[PDB]
């Protein structure tokens, strides 16, 4: 604020206060996996190269 | 208003300035809320333009 030789009021209350809030916006992606490529994956069948 | 020219001077600017209450939505004479004051150079010089 500023001081003033004028007649007007200035404001006596310093600090104005602010309300805010926090917006969220999640996402998500899915990504498909075939039975196959699991299946595949974590056995072995060690019957040829 | 009749004066050495630098009493008009000094008349054109403590004296001579307009004080429009400018806030509202139409004219009207001052509040004597001390806003600041408008200078009428046509007032002084009496040509209207």
């Amino acid at each position: 604020r500023v001081a003033s030789g004028a007649g007007l009021p200035t404001s006596r209350q310093t600090t104005i206060m602010v309300t805010k809030y926090s917006e969220k916006s999640p996402i998500t992606i899915p990504f498909e996996l075939s039975a196959a490529c699991l299946t595949y994956l974590r056995e072995t069948f060690e019957g040829t190269i | 208003a009749n004066k050495t020219l630098f009493k008009t001077i000094d008349e054109y600017l403590l004296r001579a300035k307009d004080c429009i209450r400018g806030d509202t939505d139409t004219q009207y004479v001052c509040v004597e809320g001390t806003e600041q004051l408008i200078e009428n150079p046509c007032r002084l010089t009496q040509e209207a333009l």
